C-alpha cells in the first residue's frame, strides 16, 4: 500500500522552475528541488485468446 | 444385418403321423458415430 505524505513536493525554494508537459500541452510548476520530473509516455498491450 | 432362419417337415405313414416346423431369426445392429474437436491461442504483445 502507499501511506501518509511524507514529503513536500510542492516547496518552490524560490524559484519559478516552469516545465511544459507535451503531453498535457500545460505548464506547471515543478519544486525546486526534485531532480527530474518528465512526460513521455509509454504503453505496453499484452492480449491472450485461449 | 444376420439372419438365421430353418424350416423342417416330416410325414410318415405306417397310421399317419406328420411333424412340420419353421424357425427364423433375424438381428441388426447400426452404430454411428461423429466428433468435432477445434482449438485456437492467440498472443499479441505491443510497445
Amino acid at each position: 500500500q502507499f501511506r501518509n505524505r511524507v514529503i513536500n513536493t510542492k516547496s518552490f525554494g524560490g524559484q519559478c522552475r516552469k516545465v511544459f508537459s507535451g503531453d498535457g500541452k500545460d505548464f506547471y510548476r515543478l519544486s525546486g528541488n526534485v531532480l527530474s520530473y518528465t512526460f513521455q509516455v509509454k504503453i505496453n498491450n499484452d492480449f491472450n485468446y485461449e | 444385418e444376420a439372419k438365421h432362419c430353418v424350416r423342417i417337415e416330416t410325414k410318415k405313414r405306417v397310421a399317419k403321423k406328420t411333424k412340420v416346423e419353421h424357425r427364423c431369426t433375424t438381428n441388426k445392429l447400426s452404430e454411428k458415430h461423429e466428433g468435432s474437436f477445434i482449438q485456437g491461442a492467440e498472443k499479441s504483445i505491443s510497445l
